[PDB]
C-alpha cells in the first residue's frame, strides 16, 4: 500500500509544482549530463524517467488516455490524482474503510461536481442570431468530396436543427439513421417520430391513442430454439405435446405481471406465439418486433423507459408513455411514426437514396458534419477560473456530505480536501500564501458570492467577470473523469504485481 | 526543496566568484589543464567555461549566456558571469526570510526593464551620420591589442563597411556575411574592401590555368571533375555542359574522398578561358548562397543559367605569399552588399589576433545600430543606476519593496571587482565615485574610454533570465 | 522430517492462499498480467494468475496442477477451490497437534463432503420444473454479475445473448456435451464492441484475395446450400521426384461441379490467379490449421478427393459467404453462418484498444463456462455465500450424531466451509464474524432458505428476491477437488528438490 | 505497537501454563526447581510451585494470587486453575487476528461464566449438611492420596463432626483459619480430643508452686504472657500463670475466645484444655489436635487433613456433588456449541470458543494417565450423550464438589480479563 500511495506521489511531484503558468520547471539529466533539457511538459518527465516503481506504469497509461481526448490538462490529471492517493493513509489507520466503499463515494460526488459546474458555467453563445446563423456555414465547407455537395442549403439544414434542438447530450446516441431504397437524397427531411423498417400486428389497428411503453426483453415463444440432440421418451403421440400445452399455462404468470402494469404497447426482440398475442388483443397490447440494440437504449431515453429486462416487484418499475402511434407507409415500406413523446428530446434524418453506395456516403459524411457541430457545443464555453471553480465542486461535495451513511461519511468529506488542493498548489507557484487565499475563498463562497475567485496578479479575491479569467469546461471533465477511473483502479489494488519487460 | 537549489546556487557561486577574478585585462588568469595535456592561459571568460567541463548541471547555464552576451553585444563575457552571481549571492539570504522565488524571479525582470529607461536617460544621444565618434570608438578599443599606429588607418574601414549594411530598421545584422579572411605575407597597411566577395584559398597554381577572367559568372557547384570511378571523352561532356550557360567560373566543394580538377581538364578549360577556384571550404558554402544570392547545385542536370551569379572582372592580385582572388559588381538586387575584410601580415600571429581584434570593433559598431548611445565604463552605469534605485525602494510595497534595495547592492560588485584588480583599494575608490556624483555624472571621457549601451544592457537582461531560470528547478534526477 | 515438513505444509499454503483472497468476487482486484508471447491483458480471472506464479515450493505447485485439470472442467473455479482447500488445512494442523494422524484427516474429509452432497439436494430447487419462461432470464442474469466490473458492463443486455445461443450449439439437450474447442474466442484491434456480431462459423480472416472477385457468393438460381471445395490438390502442373531441377483439364473439371471457392494451404501466383478471376472463382491463401477436422459434418454433403469425380450433389454446402468490412481495417474478414445447428461457434469482438479487446476476451469466455454448467444440470442453487452456509449449518448438526475419530474430522469440515462467506464479507466491507452469525440465525429460527453474503451494496438479508442462482454442477465439482486436494497434500510427507548443475 | 507489547506477555503466560500441565493430577510429572540460596524442592503441587518460582514477568504473578485465592476459597483445583486460564488465552490469539478488541473477550467471560454455573447446577445433586453418611465418605476419598490408608478411618468422623456445630444455616463463607491443627510429638494417631472450646500451643509452668489446674477461671485467675519471684508472688493467691506464648497465636485467641481448666497430658503433651467458653459474641472455635511418632506423621496428615476440611467448607457455603474427572466439562462444552446460534453478531463466535477450552482439563487428566490423548476424549462425548453423569466414578468414590468448579471458573474470567487490559507497562519508581 506504500508504493501504491507514498510511492505514487513522489510521481506526482515531478509534475506538481510545473502546473500553472507561473509554475516551477524540472531537469532531466542523463549518464551524459550534454543531453539534458529544461522543459514544464509533464508527459515529456514521466516518459523519459525510467521508472523501476513496478506500481507507477499505472498512471502512464492515464496520460496517454487523457492526450487523445485533448493534448491539454495531462499534467492537472496526475496531481489531482495525486492529492486523492495522500488523503487515502488517514482513509486506513485511523478511518478503516472499505476502498470500494470511497470508490462509490467519489461517483456519488462527482455526480453533483458535474451538476454545480454546469450551472455556473458560461458561453461565448450570446447573441446566437450570429452564433447560429454560421453553423450552416461551417456544414457547408465539410461538403466537400461528399456527394452531399450538390444541394448546400437542403442538406446542411437538416443538419443544423439536428443539434441545437437536442437541448442535451450531443453524442450521436441520440440521433437515428435509416436507410432506405427507391428515392432521391432530396426528398430527405428531419422528423422525430422515431422511424424504423419493420411493422408490427395484423389484425390490430394502426393508431393508439395514450399509449403505454414498456421496455423488456425475454423469449416467450419455443425456447431452447435448438433442438437437435434432444430424446422425447412418451407413451403416445399425444402425451408428447402435454409438454408444449403445459408450457402455455405457465405463460399467464408472466403475461399477469405485465396486465397489472396498464400497459397497451410491449417491446419484444424475439417473437410470440399467437395463443400469448391473442390474450393481448382482449387486453389491448401491441407488441412491437426487432428492436436491435440501439432501439432498445434509444426508446428508454426518449420515453424515459428503463433498459432491465426483469421486474424485482410488482407495480414499480420505470414506465414510459407516448400520446399517438401513428403507421404510415411511403416507399411500399410501412412506417412508425410516434406522436406526443413526454419530454422526447431526439432527432431522426431519414437518407433516402436510390443505391446501396449513396446510404453508405451520406452516413459516413453526415456523422463527420454533425461532429463539427456538436463540437461547438464542448469548444469556447467556459468556466470562471482562478480557483472560483475548485471551490465550488468543495460546496456541492459538502452538500452530499450531509446525509451518508457511517461508511462513506469520512471518504466523501476527504474528496472535498482534495478539490482545494488544487488552488493551493497554484498559489504555491505564484509566490504568495495559498493557506490564507483558499481559507478566505471557501468563507466568501458559503454564503452568496459564487462567483468569486482568487486573482494571482493582485493576490486577493476578485470577480471572474470583471477580470475576463476563464477556463474550459471540457477540460473540468476530463480531468474529473481521468481522475475517477485512474484512482479506481489504485484504491482496489491489495498487492503488487511487477510487468515483465518487452 | 531548498537542498536543491541551495547547493546549485553556491556551486554556481564559487564559478561566479573565480571568473570575477579575471575582469579586466589586469584581472587575475585561470589555468585550465586538460586530460589530453594541453594548458590553456587567458582571461576570456567564455573559454574558460567552455573548456572547464563542468559536470554542474545549472553552471552549464553560463556558457550558453556567454555565447549570446559575445554574439548579441560583443562584449562583458566576463561581466554577465559576475552580475549573474552577484543575484544568486544576494538570494541566500532571501530564502531565509521565507521568500517564494516567484517574486524574486519576477521583479528581476520587472527591475531590469526599468533599469534600461534609467540608462538611457542618462545616456549621450548620438546619431550614426556623424563619422566622428564612429572613428573615436573603434580607435580606442584597439588599445588593448598589439596594433597601435596601424590602428587609426583600420578604424575608417569598419565604419563605412556597418553603415553600409545598418541601413535604418534592419536593426540586427547577421555577422556570418562578414568574413575575415587571413593570409601569410603582405602588410596590415595593404586593405582591400571588395564588396563582392571574397574566397578563403587561392586559384590553380598548374599549367594552362588563366586564373584571370573578365565577365564570368559565379555559381555554386557540388559536383567534382574525375576519371571514370575514353578519359577526354567523358570529360567532354562536362565541360561541354558548363558552356551552355556560359560559366566561366567553378567553385568545387572541397572533399578528402576524391580530387578536383584532371589534369586533363585543365587543357580543355584552358581554350574557353574557365576559371576554376578549389578547396572551398563546407562553412563557405552557406556563405557564398547568400552574398551571391546563388543556390548549391548537387548534379550536373540541376545546373542551371539562373542559378549562376555575375562577376565584372575576377582576377588573381599579386602579392607576396598571398595570392588572393577579389570579385566585385556581383549585381544582385536581391542580396544585400556585405562586406568581407582580407587580412595580411608576416607573422602568422599577426593575422590572427589581428581578426579577433576586428571582432569587437564592429561588435561596438554594430551596437549602435540597434540603440544608439554610449555609456562610458569604470563602475558608471553600474553606480548610476543605484543612486536612482535608493529613493524609488521607499515607494515600493510588500515583498518585492526589499528586493530593490538588495538588487542595487548586487549592482556594486561590477566597480568593485574593477578597483580591486588595479590594486587600489575596493571600498576607497567607490567612496570617492559617490562623493563626486553630487555634482557629475558620467565623468572618462578625457581618457578616450568608451563603451557601448547594449553592453550594459544585455548584461542586465541576460544575468535577470538566467538567475530566474536557476531557481525554477527544484529537484535534480536522472532520466535515461 | 515428520516434526518439520508436516509444520511447513500449512505456513507455504497460508502464503500463496492469502493473495488471492483480495481478488475473490467482483469486488476483487484485477491484476496486470503480461504472457512471454506478448499479449497483455488485465482479468481477475484465478486461472491465469495461478498459472503466471512461478515459485520453487512443490507444495504450492499442486495448485498450478490441480488449476489446469479444472481450467477444462470449469476454469471459474480456480479462486474458490484453493481458498476452501486451505481452509481444510487450517483445521488439519490442529488436529495433528492432538494426536490424530493426518491419513486419518484425509479420510475424514471424504465421509463429510459426501454426506453434505445429500444435503444439499434436498434444499436444491429446479427450473424447468418449477417455470419454464425463466429459464431465459437465468442465463442473461448469470453473466451479468462477471461482467459487472468490466467496460462490457454498459452493453451487456446485448451480450448476454450471444453466450446463450454459442453454448447451446455446441451441445445436445439429453448428452450435454459441451467441448471448449469446439469454442473459439477472436478479436482484432478497432472499432467498438457494440458492433460485435454472434457468429455461427469459423473467420478464416480472408480479403478474396484480389478486389475484383465477388465479395458476396448468390445462391445461383435456387441451388443446394453454397458449393465449397475442401481440396488438398491445387491447381498447377506436376512433376517427378526423379527430376527436382494442363491448365484446361483441371479447371474446367471444377467449373462442371460448381466449386465457388477453392482452399489450399500455401501462397499462390499472379498469373494463377486470373485464371480463376475470370470465373468468379475466390482463392484462398495461407490456410491455417483451424480450417478442417469437424464442422463439414453439418453440411451434409460428401467429400471427393480429386477433379474427376466432383459433382453438384458431392461438394459442402454452407448458407452464403459474405466480406463485411469492419470499421477501418484494411484486413476485411468474411462472416460464415449456417441455418442448421453446427457443432462449432467462434465469437467475435471488437474494441478500441489491443487491452480492450483481450480484457473482454476472457470475460466473455469466462461467462461461456458459467453457461456450461448451468445447462448441464437444471437445478441449481442459491450462491453468493449461501451454499456454503447451508452445507455448514447440516455438517455441523449431524457431527454430534457420528461418534467416533471421525466426530472432531466433521466439525472441523463445518468452520472450513464457514471461510468462504467470511472472505466474501471482508471483500464487501462487512463484519466477516457478524455477517456469519446472521446468516445462520436467519436460518434457524425464522424459517430455511438460502441467504448469502451481499455481492451488491443492500441494507438486509435474503437475495433470494434478486433471483441470483449458481449451478449445482459447478458448485459440486469445487468441493469435490477441494477435498482432493486436501488429501493428496497429506499424501507427501517430505519435499524433494534436486539441485541444479 | 499497543497489542504486540501485549502479546508478548500473553505468550509468556501460555509457557507457564504449559510447565503446570504436565504437573496436573497424581500421575502427573514433577517439576525441579533449583533456589538462589540452595534449597532443592521437588512436588507435584502447583501452589508450592508459583510460590517459589519467582516469576519476574508482571503479568505472569497474576497466577500466584489466582492460586493463593484458590486454596482461600476453595481450596482445591490450584492446578487446574492455571490450565483454565491459558485455555482462554491461547483462544483469544486468534481472536485478536481478526480486529476483536479485547473488551468484548472480557466482557463476554462474565456472561459465560455466570451461564456455565446455572448449567452445572442442573446435573448437581443438591445435597444437606444434615445427613453424616455422606459427609464420612466425602472427606475418606481425599485422605486415599496419603501414606495412611487403614488409620483413616478415625479420621473421617474428626472433621464432619467439627464443622456441623460451627456450620448452623446460611453460614456462607466459613473461616477454616480459626480450626488450627496442633502437632505434638508423641502418640497415635488413633488417639484425639476434640477439645470443642480451646486448644494452646504451649506447656504450663513446671516449676515449683504453680497450680495447673484451676476450676471457674477466666479476680484474674488466668493470665497470658506474650520472672521466678512472680510466679512465686501469684502461687499465694491461686492464680494461674501460662507464660511463653507464641506471637502467631496472637491473633488467633482474639477471635475464638471458662468452667473448668485442666492440663491433660496422654504422653509427654503436657496440655491444658479449656471447655464451655459459651461466648455471645465469640463463636464455637475448634482446635484439631493431631499425634504422631515421627515427625513424618504429624506433616503429611497436616495437609491431608487441611484438603478435608476445605472439601467439607466447599459444601457449606453452596450445597451440592458433582463427579470429578472433567464429567461435567464434556457436557458444559456440548451445551454451549448448540445454544451458540442463538446469539448474534462478534459475541456469538465466542460462544464456540469458550466451549473448546473447557476440554484442555479433562483432555490433559487423560494425557497424564498414559491414555490415548485424543481417543479418551472422543469417548467422553459418546457415553456423556445418552447417560446423565454416570461416567464409572461414582463406584471409583470419586468426588469433586461443586464449588471448586464454580470457582476454578470464576477466578479464571477474572484472571484472563485481568491480562487483557493491561495494553503497555513503563518503569514506575
Amino acid at each position: 500500500r506504500l508504493s501504491a500511495f507514498v510511492g505514487a506521489i513522489a510521481v506526482g511531484d515531478l509534475v506538481k509544482s510545473t502546473l500553472g503558468p507561473k509554475g516551477m520547471d524540472k531537469l532531466l539529466q542523463s549518464a551524459s549530463s550534454n543531453t539534458c533539457m529544461v522543459t514544464n511538459d509533464g508527459a515529456t518527465i514521466l516518459k523519459s524517467i525510467p521508472l523501476d516503481n513496478p506500481a507507477a506504469k499505472v498512471l502512464v497509461n492515464i496520460s496517454k488516455v487523457q492526450d487523445d481526448e485533448v493534448g491539454d490538462g495531462t499534467t492537472s490529471v496526475t496531481v489531482l490524482s495525486a492529492e486523492l492517493l495522500r488523503e487515502a493513509e488517514k482513509l486506513i489507520d485511523q478511518s478503516k474503510i472499505h476502498p470500494q466503499t470511497i470508490i462509490e463515494g467519489y461517483r456519488l460526488a462527482s455526480a453533483a461536481a458535474l451538476d454545480a459546474l454546469t450551472k455556473a458555467a458560461v458561453d461565448n453563445s450570446h447573441d446566437k442570431t450570429m452564433f447560429r446563423e454560421d453553423l450552416i456555414h461551417i456544414a457547408k465547407t465539410t461538403l466537400s468530396s461528399k456527394i452531399l455537395s450538390q444541394d448546400k442549403d437542403h442538406f446542411a439544414e437538416l443538419a443544423t436543427n439536428a443539434i441545437l434542438r437536442l437541448k442535451g447530450s450531443t453524442n450521436l446516441e441520440h440521433i437515428q439513421i435509416i436507410k432506405i431504397l427507391g428515392g432521391k437524397l432530396s426528398d430527405s427531411f428531419l422528423d422525430e417520430g422515431f422511424i424504423l423498417a419493420k411493422k408490427f400486428g395484423n389484425n390490430q389497428p394502426k393508431r393508439i391513442e395514450n399509449a403505454k411503453i414498456l421496455i423488456a426483453n425475454t423469449t416467450l415463444d419455443t425456447d431452447k430454439v435448438k433442438i437437435f440432440g434432444t430424446k422425447f421418451k412418451v407413451d403416445s403421440t399425444a402425451k408428447l405435446a402435454q409438454l408444449e400445452k403445459a408450457e402455455r399455462e405457465k405463460m399467464k404468470n408472466k403475461i399477469a405481471k405485465i396486465s397489472k402494469f396498464g400497459i397497451n404497447t410491449f417491446i419484444n426482440r424475439q417473437l410470440i406465439y399467437d395463443y400469448p398475442e391473442q390474450l393481448f388483443t382482449d387486453l389491448g397490447i401491441n407488441s412491437i418486433e426487432h428492436a436491435d440494440f440501439e432501439g432498445v437504449e434509444r426508446l428508454a431515453l426518449v420515453t424515459g423507459g428503463e433498459v432491465v429486462s426483469t421486474f424485482d416487484e410488482p407495480s414499480k418499475c420505470k414506465l414510459g408513455e407516448c400520446d399517438v402511434i401513428e403507421e404510415i407507409m411511403l416507399g411500399e415500406q410501412p412506417f412508425l411514426k410516434f406522436s406526443g413523446c413526454k419530454a422526447g428530446e431526439a432527432c431522426t434524418i431519414v437518407l433516402r437514396g436510390a443505391t446501396d453506395q449513396t446510404l453508405d456516403e451520406a452516413e459516413r459524411s453526415l456523422h463527420d458534419a454533425l461532429s463539427v457541430l456538436s463540437q461547438t457545443t464542448k469548444e469556447t464555453r467556459t468556466v470562471l477560473g482562478g480557483g472560483c471553480a475548485e471551490m465550488v465542486m468543495s460546496k456541492a461535495v459538502d452538500t452530499e456530505a450531509q446525509n451518508i451513511d457511517g461508511k462513506k461519511s469520512l471518504a466523501v468529506e476527504a474528496f472535498a480536501r482534495a478539490l482545494r488542493q488544487l488552488p493551493t498548489i497554484l498559489a504555491d507557484n505564484a509566490g504568495f500564501d495559498s493557506s490564507e487565499l483558499v481559507s478566505k475563498l471557501r468563507s466568501s463562497i458559503y454564503n452568496g458570492i459564487s462567483t468569486s475567485g482568487l486573482d494571482l496578479n493582485n493576490g486577493t479575491i476578485a470577480d471572474m467577470r470583471q477580470l475576463g479569467i476563464v477556463e474550459s469546461y471540457k477540460l473540468k471533465r476530463a480531468v474529473v473523469s481521468s481522475a475517477s477511473e485512474a484512482a479506481e483502479v489504485l484504491l482496489r489494488v491489495d498487492n503488487i504485481i511487477r510487468a515483465r519487460p518487452r | 526543496p531548498q537542498e536543491v537549489r541551495k547547493a546549485n546556487i553556491i556551486a554556481a557561486r564559487s564559478v561566479a566568484d573565480a571568473i570575477r577574478t579575471s575582469l579586466g585585462p589586469k584581472g587575475m588568469d585561470k589555468m585550465i589543464k586538460t586530460s589530453r595535456g594541453e594548458i590553456i592561459i587567458s582571461n576570456d571568460g567564455h573559454t574558460i567555461l567552455k573548456q572547464m567541463a563542468i559536470l554542474h548541471p545549472v553552471a552549464r547555464m553560463l556558457v550558453e549566456v556567454s555565447a549570446a552576451q559575445d554574439s548579441e553585444a560583443g562584449d562583458g563575457t566576463t561581466s554577465v558571469v559576475i552580475l549573474t552571481g552577484a543575484l544568486l549571492g544576494a538570494a541566500e539570504r532571501l530564502l531565509n526570510k521565507g521568500i517564494h522565488p516567484t517574486i524574486i524571479a519576477d521583479s528581476f525582470q520587472s527591475a531590469a526593464k526599468r533599469s534600461v529607461d534609467i540608462l538611457l536617460e542618462m545616456c549621450h544621444k548620438v546619431s550614426l551620420s556623424d563619422r566622428e565618434q564612429l572613428v573615436r570608438a573603434a580607435s580606442t578599443s584597439l588599445s588593448s591589442k598589439i596594433v597601435s599606429q596601424y590602428s587609426s588607418f583600420l578604424a575608417p574601414l569598419a565604419v563605412d563597411s556597418v553603415l553600409k549594411i545598418s541601413d535604418e530598421n534592419s536593426k540586427n545584422v547577421d555577422l556570418n556575411d562578414i568574413r575575415l579572411v587571413k593570409k601569410v605575407g603582405g602588410t596590415i597597411d595593404d586593405t582591400e574592401m571588395i564588396d563582392g566577395v571574397v574566397l578563403t584559398q587561392t586559384a590553380i597554381k598548374s599549367a594552362g590555368g588563366p586564373t584571370r577572367k573578365e565577365k564570368a559568372k559565379i555559381g555554386l557547384i557540388q559536383f567534382q571533375i574525375s576519371p571514370p570511378k575514353e578519359e577526354r571523352a567523358y570529360l567532354l561532356n562536362i565541360c561541354k555542359k558548363i558552356k551552355k550557360a556560359k560559366c566561366n567560373v567553378l567553385l568545387i566543394q572541397k572533399s578528402i574522398l576524391r580530387d578536383a580538377v584532371n589534369d586533363l581538364a585543365l587543357h580543355f578549360l584552358s581554350k574557353l578561358n574557365i576559371m576554376v577556384v578549389k578547396d572551398i571550404e563546407r562553412e563557405e558554402i552557406e556563405f557564398l548562397s547568400k552574398g551571391l544570392g546563388c543556390k548549391p547545385i548537387a548534379d550536373i542536370e540541376l545546373f542551371t543559367e539562373d542559378r549562376l551569379g555575375s562577376a565584372d572582372l575576377v582576377e588573381e592580385i599579386d602579392s607576396d605569399g598571398s595570392k588572393i582572388v577579389r570579385v566585385t559588381g556581383i549585381r544582385n538586387n536581391n542580396a544585400r552588399p556585405t562586406v568581407s575584410v582580407v587580412i595580411r601580415g608576416a607573422n602568422n600571429m599577426i593575422i590572427d589576433e589581428t581578426e579577433r581584434s576586428l571582432h569587437d570593433a564592429l561588435c561596438v559598431i554594430r551596437c549602435l545600430v540597434k540603440e544608439r548611445g554610449l555609456i562610458a565604463g569604470g563602475g558608471a552605469p553600474e553606480i548610476e543606476i543605484s543612486r536612482r534605485l535608493s529613493k524609488e525602494a521607499r515607494s515600493m510595497e510588500g515583498v518585492q519593496a526589499f528586493i530593490w534595495q538588495e538588487f542595487a547592492s548586487a549592482l556594486e560588485v561590477i566597480p568593485t571587482t574593477l578597483a580591486e584588480n588595479a590594486g587600489l583599494n575596493s571600498i576607497k575608490v567607490v567612496t570617492e565615485l559617490r562623493s563626486k556624483h553630487e555634482n557629475g555624472e558620467l565623468n572618462t571621457y578625457e581618457e578616450h574610454i568608451l563603451q557601448p549601451v547594449l553592453v550594459s544592457t544585455s548584461a542586465i537582461t541576460l544575468a535577470s533570465e538566467c538567475v530566474k531560470s536557476i531557481l525554477r528547478i527544484d529537484d535534480i534526477a536522472f532520466s535515461r | 522430517h515428520g516434526l518439520e515438513a508436516k509444520k511447513s505444509h500449512i505456513l507455504a499454503a497460508r502464503s500463496v492462499a492469502s493473495i488471492i483472497k483480495t481478488s475473490l468476487g467482483p469486488r476483487g482486484l484485477d491484476k496486470i498480467l503480461i504472457s512471454p508471447d506478448g499479449e497483455i491483458t488485465i482479468t481477475n480471472d484465478g486461472a491465469t494468475i495461478l498459472s503466471q506464479m512461478e515459485l520453487d515450493n512443490e507444495i504450492a505447485k499442486l495448485l498450478v496442477q490441480l488449476s489446469k485439470s479444472q481450467d477444462d472442467e470449469i476454469g471459474d473455479g480456480t479462486t474458490g477451490v484453493v481458498v476452501l482447500a486451505s481452509a481444510l488445512l487450517d483445521q488439519a494442523l490442529e488436529l495433528i497437534q492432538k494426536g490424530i494422524h493426518p491419513i486419518k484427516i484425509a479420510n475424514g474429509f471424504d465421509e463429510a463432503a459426501k454426506l453434505a452432497i445429500s444435503k444439499l439436494e434436498e434444499t436444491c430447487d429446479d427450473i424447468s420444473a418449477s417455470n419454464d419462461e425463466l429459464f431465459r432470464d437465468f442465463l442473461l442474469r448469470a453473466a451479468k454479475t462477471s461482467l459487472g466490473s468490466k467496460i462490457v458492463s454498459k452493453d451487456h443486455d446485448r451480450f448476454a445473448e450471444m453466450a446463450v445461443e454459442a453454448v447451446i450449439n455446441v451441445m445436445d439437450k439429453d448428452r450435454k456435451d459441451v467441448d471448449f474447442d469446439l469454442i473459439k474466442m477472436q478479436g482484432r484491434v478497432g472499432g467498438s464492441i457494440s458492433d460485435s456480431k454472434l457468429i455461427n462459423g469459423v473467420i478464416l480472416d480472408k480479403d478474396f484475395s484480389h478486389p475484383q472477385m465477388p465479395k458476396c457468393v448468390l445462391p445461383k438460381e435456387g441451388s443446394d446450400g453454397v458449393k465449397l471445395a475442401i481440396l488438398t490438390c491445387p491447381f498447377e502442373p506436376p512433376k517427378p521426384k526423379t527430376k527436382h531441377k494442363k491448365f484446361k483439364e483441371m479447371i474446367d473439371d471444377v467449373k462442371k461441379a460448381g466449386a465457388d471457392v477453392v482452399i489450399c494451404q500455401w501462397g499462390f501466383d499472379d498469373e494463377a490467379n486470373h485464371l480463376l478471376l475470370q470465373n468468379d472463382l475466390p482463392a484462398v491463401r495461407w490456410v491455417g490449421g483451424q480450417e478442417l477436422e469437424h464442422i463439414a459434418i453439418s453440411t451434409n454433403g460428401r467429400i471427393v478427393p480429386r477433379f474427376q469425380d466432383l459433382s453438384k450433389d458431392k461438394l459442402g454446402t454452407c448458407s452464403r459467404i459474405y466480406e463485411q468490412e469492419f470499421g477501418t481495417t484494411k484486413d476485411r474478414m468474411l462472416i460464415i453462418e449456417q441455418s442448421k445447428e453446427t457443432k462449432t461457434v467462434t465469437c467475435f469482438v471488437r474494441g478500441s484498444n489491443k487491452m480492450i479487446v483481450d480484457e473482454a476476451e476472457r470475460a466473455l469466455h469466462d461467462s461461456l463456462c458459467v453457461v456450461r454448467n448451468l445447462v448441464k444440470d437444471s437445478r441449481v442453487v442459491y450462491g453468493g455465500g449461501a451454499a456454503e452456509v447451508t452445507m455448514s449449518l447440516a455438517v455441523s448438526e449431524e457431527a454430534d450424531k457420528q461418534r467416533g475419530i471421525d466426530q472432531y474430522a466433521f466439525r472441523g469440515f463445518a468452520q472450513a466451509l464457514d471461510t468462504i462467506p467470511m472472505t466474501l464479507a471482508e471483500n464487501s466491507g462487512l463484519d466477516p464474524i457478524g455477517t456469519l452469525s446472521t446468516l445462520k440465525s436467519k436460518q434457524l429460527k425464522e424459517k430455511i432458505s438460502n441467504i448469502g453474503v451481499d455481492c451488491l451494496g443492500y441494507g438486509s438479508n435474503d437475495m433470494k428476491e434478486l433471483f441470483v442462482v449458481d449451478p449445482f454442477i459447478g458448485k459440486k465439482q469445487q468441493i469435490l477437488l477441494a477435498t482432493q486436494l486436501c488429501r493428496m497434500i497429506l499424501k507427501i510427507d517430505n519435499v524433494i528438490i534436486s539441485g541444479k548443475d
